[PDB]
């Protein structure tokens, strides 16, 4: 079972959504 | 071109506006609830405070722009770590078949802001296609994450 996606989950997927790359640095 | 002191902030501006959908520099929880039901799920009142409740390290109970450069640096010690791909990847998983399609990241596009064309979302899926399924797995959106 999950808890709703949690905080820098949802920046998580945002930050995925650059340009046409994929993989996130942070 | 390599990831700047400029760079970065940018990106994370942009996460802030995001979630401050008037741009007020204050996330409510009726502003980040919008966004958690927009992905395709349902925030309860009471975790979504709870949620909001956890960056906001003032005790104001609003999300902040330097709030933001100081959540992100918060959740990388080890209690959100790998957990975080993991949820990521649900978003774009969302019939959790144990793939991602082109289709299932224009979703997500729209459901953040911007929704990139076809033949990029194409090609940033073929990208990823280390393999080369058609589709992007766990095992890519992940050993992209952990080969720093
Ligand atoms: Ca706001
Ligand atoms: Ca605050
Ligand atoms: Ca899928
Ligand atoms: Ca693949």
């Amino acid at each position: 079972v999950k808890l709703i996606p949690s905080w820098t989950t949802v920046i998580l997927v945002k930050s995925m959504l650059r340009k046409r790359s994929f993989g996130n640095p942070f | 071109a390599d990831q700047l002191t400029e760079e970065q902030i940018a990106e994370f501006k942009e996460a802030f506006s995001l979630f401050d959908k008037d741009g007020d520099g204050t996330i409510t929880t009726k502003e980040l609830g919008t966004v958690m039901r927009s992905l395709g799920q349902n925030p309860t009142e009471a975790e979504l405070q709870d949620m909001i409740n956890e960056v906001d390290a003032d005790g104001n109970g609003t999300i902040d722009f330097p709030e933001f450069l100081t959540m992100m640096a918060r959740k990388m010690k080890d209690t959100d770590s790998e957990e975080e791909i993991r949820e990521a990847f649900r978003v774009f998983d969302k019939d959790g078949n144990g793939y991602i399609s082109a289709a299932e990241l224009r979703h997500v596009m729209t459901n953040l802001g911007e929704k990139l064309t076809d033949e990029e979302v194409d090609e940033m899926i073929r990208e990823a296609d280390i393999d080369g399924d058609g589709q992007v797995n766990y095992e890519e959106f992940v050993q992209m994450m952990t080969a720093k």
